């Protein structure tokens, strides 16, 4: 567990329709919200490829157990008992299967949350602190195009550290 | 000043199962065990023969509801329910084994056996237990050979069948047992019986008996069919003294097919690869819980309705 | 002035495996494979039969050491160790597949087949081989037919028996196999002997076979039995001039039940729903390691002594 | 791996007890140990989410007679089978535990370290790491404020002004 | 003024598969699927037999093919293609398991039988089929009973064989059935034949099945084998009329062998534990795609030619 | 999963070839690199745990089917399904081990990286801020023994703290 989607980020946005991560933000122009394109495809391809594996190559079977007549009853046992025994072993390993994939999807997709949370901590340097909610309280007045340059990972730090610094020590 | 990151979430979400967690609430998730069925067999792209009323064995000997399937090629062999083996009442050694072989083959073709039988046999022994055009007939393939002035010995006969193909023949043969003395001596004499059957693989000995039983199909006595294999070059000779139901013709199994047990119709216009009693099994889905009892290329059977696989991250609503 | 993030650790840890370390230490570990399981046959809540020394074919044909197990009901039949079906030397022919139909059943009815027989015949044959009280006498569910005048020829016999029951029943008889010309001469006379069995379904014939052969509870001859099924509405016609042993019962299985195999002693007051020679296994452990032989409901057998789950983190003590 | 437990944390405290994870701290007053309550339920309700998966429990009967001789060449069938059936549950009962001791660790050690977090983004701009998995504090912290950080009540903007002047000075 | 992290990348990765991923590029990987065997039967620290062209059954009945092997100790046992197990036309009944229980064994022993025949019986009957170092023989471990005055009935004759060992013995007998009644006559005489044969644990009846007309046809002459087995204490008794192959010797199987089919040269210079119809297979990894059918401990058969266990990070070339 | 290779960092470095993972630095007397020998030992030795798992064998099997010789057809179909059935569970089996193990050297090694970067980032503490690309860029003049500290985990920050503050804040 990475601590993000179940953990400090206190819940989803149900009005995020437009991706799987995103942004919102407040700035004196207004509020908006935009969707990380491509922290969603990291996860969305990582999900194709686990559906990608699953839908194997097959051998052929023929039957050993007649439908319309009976058989022999100590080999039918004996059929019986090890066709049971195989599928025994592939109810256990359909179970496992998914139970261990359903955690690994939950996971990774907490992952690429952080991931884009830390991607964005580290290009606002200085410029910026963290509230323990995944919001970022930026220390200089950030245009509509400045937020646009924070998604858009062209922000430039050094642009606007003297103005943040000072009010972050004032 | 501020911007705040966060993930997507839906009102419903869906519960799957983690390895700490029986009740995990996701975005999305789709099945991984096949539930549903196609109520056809899927024959698009295979030599299918469906069998009808007529079984496998039936084939071999030659039961009148076998007639339009004495010889044939096939990928894919369908044996329907009740079909009609015997129509003269009998039975078959390891009949299990030879319906298996049959419904491996890829084809049967029928080679005569060339017997002929001296003026003191009757070889056109009918019943009204096979009827064929409206008259008394019997298993196609074998042929009832009793003496031909009644009462009298059926005589000393020896006839020989030789392979002279480069697979092997599958022979079958009948034993008669008749229900009464009164039947036995009319039919073959007063005389002990005996029936020698040998090859470079396989020897035998019959002795047709006698017995009182109950009625079926309105007939009392029995024929009781044996099968062996005759290797290339090989040959199986006939000694017998009556009671033999004697080959015409042998059959030759081509090459190899996927044999089914099935209810449903076919359909011509749809492909499969997997196919069980009810029908025929298309899915991408590596598990299914429709039946244990499958035969081609299939999803494996699992114990469980249902089995979700998360496609989305946790669900957490606001 | 400072806060110290910080887990627990204990004092003596355990070692488990993991992908990376087959040795990784752990605050605290379970097992995942049972072990020990319990030397009885737990049965409560199981309407049970314990076979003691009675073979499950015996119970069918009647053999002494059966006479309190010839009928009744169970969910769990209970098998042991050199339990006796045959008191007359003989063999059943395929014996292991009706043993395991009887070792499944959840009980026997039986049926009175009605058979007579004509004056000429000696029905009560006996024999010292099997005896009640501490006399000569045979298997209950058969007769031992033999000409009543020594020596003479057996008559050609018919006994029909005709199943008017809506289930299926199981017949038994014997052939006699005698030990030399002359006893085969004096039960049933000098001419050829021949048993034709026929129903609808079914149809075999036989022939007493005279042979020399090692004396087993002081006899060369030998019965050895046959069987089948006989469906609703079906007869089945037995036709036969000497050595047939004829069924005076037909048997009627009933439901289903569990068969166990064990030596183990029976234990009313506890339960359980796995069972193997040794005893029983009480476990809600996914894995045992006690044996590879189980019935019922059990935990997977495995090749391992010990495979411990982690129930707790990595275990850093100070140093 | 996470890096906290084995990791950047020297070791556990055996003196713990009331908890899986927890804080210790000194100031004026002295120092103090308490459990953190809600990330060792974390840890120990996910613990207990295997264990159920482990005892989740099909009828089978005999083909294998105990007391009596079985025919040759199906006895070697039945034999080849059920040791293969044996081989197959031990390679998947060593790769379970396996599999799940893995992530038995590794999920303790991400509830240390989001505990971790937790408090640094608690503190904020008022104290800085040591790397050894302490926050030095640059303000005077009485006992009630220790309990501040522990129980999510800490407003760091309380001490901010007095803090940055201790951490520029 | 500054400090990087990073880590290593390599020029040319490896390709391996994830449960996200087919084509993930890795910078070293190993194969955990053996496609590789040895060509040869690697038999050091093995105390082995190879039967070279006598087959396991032969060694029973001392078929000429295996006169160096009808006794020996082993923990290793090597059958051949083609190997010889008659020399006379016949066929054991049951011979699978037989085979299977010889190839199970740890050895084997011979013990005598001590039968003795009457004045009446020629117990040194020979055949030039069976011919031994130039002249006509015959199974080693069997006799030939015929009349020693041709034509006149073969005497009624006992022979029982004691079991007075600790282990259970294996006794093997033949039935001869004549190629026609007038070998039949000449052999044993006009009477009926019967052969039976019983211990406290078996017992069955043979009679002969006498051919017809050439020695061309299927019904002539051949002898059939039947075995069983003789417990401590126990005894088993032959009465027989003509036609009986009875045994001079007996066999004793001896403690637990691996059994081996294969045309694979020996090498004792090379060590194994797992062999298959091609040779031998030493690996340490877990799965093999040689052959799904092995014997010894051996590496589990897969559907694969390849599976890579990334041994290595991410490979990110610049 | 752990956002350092393949993530933050651009790429790897062919020319470290002794060891895993590693230093590059930059300073007044010019470029320096350097491999850290407890991180790639760390991930070496959990690579060979799994490879030792891989390798441990067993059970003894004797044949069933004939090689030369002919079975009969209705056992031989109860083999043959079998062995078909049980092959089916191996190839499966072998499949998801290296899938998942893969998967799991993967993110392991990643994390190797991660913590390795963690390490050092709390070392220098005031005196150095991140790039996001997986540099320090360190606010006082850091010589080749200063360099040689860092990598060595002996370096006091204390000793630049006040050097490095007053640079940062101008
Ligand atoms: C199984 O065994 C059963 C017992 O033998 C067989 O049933 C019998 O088959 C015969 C011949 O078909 C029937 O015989 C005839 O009976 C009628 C008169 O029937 C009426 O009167 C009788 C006597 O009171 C009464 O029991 C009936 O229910 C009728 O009301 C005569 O006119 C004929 O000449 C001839 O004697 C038997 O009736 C019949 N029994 C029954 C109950 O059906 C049965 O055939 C055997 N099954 C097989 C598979 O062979
Ligand atoms: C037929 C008869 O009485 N013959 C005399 C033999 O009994 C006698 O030999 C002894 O036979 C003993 C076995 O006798 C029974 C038995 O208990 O098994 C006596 C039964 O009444 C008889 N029952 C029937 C239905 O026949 C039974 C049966 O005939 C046999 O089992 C068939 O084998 O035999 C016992 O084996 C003794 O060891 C044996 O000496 C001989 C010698 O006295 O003389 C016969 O006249
Ligand atoms: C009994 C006899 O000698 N009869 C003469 C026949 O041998 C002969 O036919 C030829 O028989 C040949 C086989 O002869 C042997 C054999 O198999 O080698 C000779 C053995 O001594 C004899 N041994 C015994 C125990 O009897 C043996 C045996 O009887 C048979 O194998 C049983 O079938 O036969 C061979 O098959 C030739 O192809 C065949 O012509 C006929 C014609 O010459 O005359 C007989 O007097
Ligand atoms: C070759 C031959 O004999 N065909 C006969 C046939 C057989 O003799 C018979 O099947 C041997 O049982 O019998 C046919 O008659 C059957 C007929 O017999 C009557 O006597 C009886 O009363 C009827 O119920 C009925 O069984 C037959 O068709 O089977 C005639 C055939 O020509
Ligand atoms: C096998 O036959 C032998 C003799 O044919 C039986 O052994 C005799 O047994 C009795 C009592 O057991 C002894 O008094 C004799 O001394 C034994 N004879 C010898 C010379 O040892 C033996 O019982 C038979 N086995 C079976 C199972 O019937
Ligand atoms: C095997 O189990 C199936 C499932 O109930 C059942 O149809 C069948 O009768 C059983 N067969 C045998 C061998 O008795
Ligand atoms: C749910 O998953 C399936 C397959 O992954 C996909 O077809 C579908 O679009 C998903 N639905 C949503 C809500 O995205
Ligand atoms: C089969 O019969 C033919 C003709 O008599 C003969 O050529 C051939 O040898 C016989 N086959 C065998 C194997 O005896």
């Amino acid at each position: 567990l990475f601590g993000a989607i179940a953990g400090f980020l206190e819940n989803g946005w149900e009005g995020m329709v437009d991706g799987w991560y995103g942004f919102r933000h407040q700035n004196a122009q207004g509020t908006g919200q935009a969707a990380d394109y491509k922290s969603t495809q990291a996860a969305i391809d990582q999900i194709t490829g686990k559906l990608n594996r699953l839908v194997k190559t097959n051998t052929e079977f023929e039957s050993i157990e007649s439908e319309f007549s009976e058989i022999e009853h100590q080999i039918g046992n004996v059929i019986n008992w090890t066709k049971d025994s195989i599928t025994d072993i592939w109810t256990y390993q359909a179970e496992l299967l998914v139970a261990m994939e359903n955690q690994h999807t939950i996971d990774m997709a907490d992952s690429e949350m952080l991931n884009l949370y830390e991607r964005v901590r580290k290009q606002l340097r200085q410029n910026a602190e963290e509230d323990g909610k995944g919001c970022f309280e930026i220390y200089h007045a950030c245009d509509d195009s400045c937020m646009e340059s924070i998604r858009n990972n062209t922000y430039d730090h050094s642009q606007y550290r003297e103005e943040a610094l000072l009010n972050r020590l004032n | 000043d501020k911007i705040c990151l966060g993930h997507h979430a839906v009102a419903n979400g869906t519960i799957v199962k983690t390895l700490t967690n029986e009740q995990e609430e996701v975005t999305n998730a789709t099945e991984t065990v096949e539930s549903t069925g196609i109520n056809r067999l899927c024959m698009k792209g295979r030599k299918h023969k469906d069998l009808g009323n007529c079984h496998p064995i039936g084939m071999l000997i030659g039961t009148p509801a076998c007639d339009l399937h004495l010889t044939g090629m096939w990928d894919t062999l369908i044996e329907r329910e009740n079909a009609i083996a015997y129509c003269y009442p009998g039975a078959t050694v390891n009949v299990e084994a030879l319906r298996q072989k049959i419904m491996e083959s890829g084809g049967i073709n029928k080679i005569s056996t060339g017997f002929t039988y001296g003026s003191s046999i009757n070889s056109a022994g009918t019943t009204r237990a096979c009827m064929r055009n409206g008259g008394n007939s019997f298993y196609a393939e074998l042929k009832w050979l009793v003496s031909k002035s009644a009462g009298q010995n059926f005589p000393q006969t020896t006839n020989t069948y030789r392979n002279t193909d480069t697979a092997e023949h599958l022979i079958m043969w009948g034993i008669h047992h008749p229900s009464s003395t009164q039947e036995k001596n009319d039919l073959y004499g007063t005389q002990s019986l005996s029936i020698s059957v040998g090859s470079s693989t396989y020897r035998n000995n019959f002795v047709p008996v006698v017995g009182a039983r109950p009625q079926v199909n309105g007939l009392s006595s029995r024929i009781d069919f044996h099968w062996t294999l005759v290797q290339p070059g090989d040959n199986i000779t006939f000694s017998h003294n009556g009671g033999l139901i004697a080959p015409s013709r042998v059959s030759k199994l081509i090459g190899r097919g996927l044999g089914i047990q099935s209810d449903a119709p076919i359909d011509n216009n749809c492909e499969s690869k997997c196919f069980w009693r009810g029908g025929s099994i298309n899915t991408r889905l590596p598990f299914q819980n429709l039946s244990p009892r499958t035969v081609g290329q299939c999803p494996k059977y699992v114990n469980r309705r249902s089995l979700m696989l998360a496609t989305g991250m946790r669900n957490v609503p606001e």
